[PDB]
């Protein structure tokens, strides 16, 4: 209906609790395996989060499987920082681990964390 | 909190 | 890290694809069942918007069932109005709805639901 | 959008 009213903090406090589950290891149902390093996590926040995480738990196959392994390209650092990035909303984007991040955004089809990535780098040019 | 959206 | 960098829309982009995910019946695990009147839903959400949902699903036995029926006297209506609420933010509360809206949320423990209810009916008084 | 929070 045009006659609803909002509270604006709503999916902030949302997305809080998600992490906090995560932290207590609560119906998290699936690894992902990035050069042996395992992260437990929610199969639907990745799939809200990624353009190849919606691809992958929308296949028929995919969508059932309790275990994913990524490229052995990408780095386990990087993967981290965007999985946190994720479940708050805040991107820890330093120095030495810029050209891992964006790397891994692109992997993982995140379009504004790339851009963001891009136009820190060519500031330090 | 609420607003009108 | 204290160097993080934060996107102010990122939480309401969750949310939406949340809802996109719930409105195709993609990766829902539970049915709720007010009145014979059937719910479809994502667990974590509904832990993450309620004290009773937060509390039946981290009990050892609850967490593992498919199906929750809710106390008879709950108003089917009112439940859905709860429920698009949880997943966008945006509440339908009218004059012919309010008190039922109200009633369920204190089953629910939504507090400030319960809050912003009180004060609509006390201004019309 | 980014902001320092
Ligand atoms: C490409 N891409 C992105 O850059 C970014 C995606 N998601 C985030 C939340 C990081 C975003 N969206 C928009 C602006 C900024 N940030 C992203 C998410 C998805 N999933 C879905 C898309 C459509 N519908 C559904 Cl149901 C889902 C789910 N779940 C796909 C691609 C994404
Ligand atoms: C009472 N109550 C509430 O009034 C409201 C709860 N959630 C919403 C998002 C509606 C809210 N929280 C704060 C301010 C405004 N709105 C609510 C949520 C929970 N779950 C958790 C609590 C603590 N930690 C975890 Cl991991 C979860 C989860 N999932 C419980 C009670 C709630
Ligand atoms: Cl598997
Ligand atoms: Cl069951």
């Amino acid at each position: 209906a045009d006659s609803c009213i909002q509270f604006t903090r709503h999916a902030s406090d949302v997305l809080l609790n998600l992490n906090r589950l995560r932290s207590r290891d609560i119906l998290t149902d699936v690894v992902i395996v990035v050069s042996r390093e395992q992260f437990r996590a929610h199969k639907t926040v990745l799939m809200a989060c990624s353009g190849l995480f919606y691809s992958i738990f929308t296949d028929q196959l995919k969508c059932n499987l309790s275990v994913i392994n990524l490229d052995p390209e990408i780095n386990p650092e990087g993967f981290c920082i965007l999985l946190d990035f994720m479940y708050t909303s805040r991107l820890n984007l330093r120095e030495g681990n810029i050209m891992a991040v964006m790397a891994t955004a692109m992997y993982l089809q995140m379009e504004h964390v790339v851009d963001t990535c891009r136009k820190f780098i060519k500031a330090s040019e | 909190a609420w607003v009108i959206p």
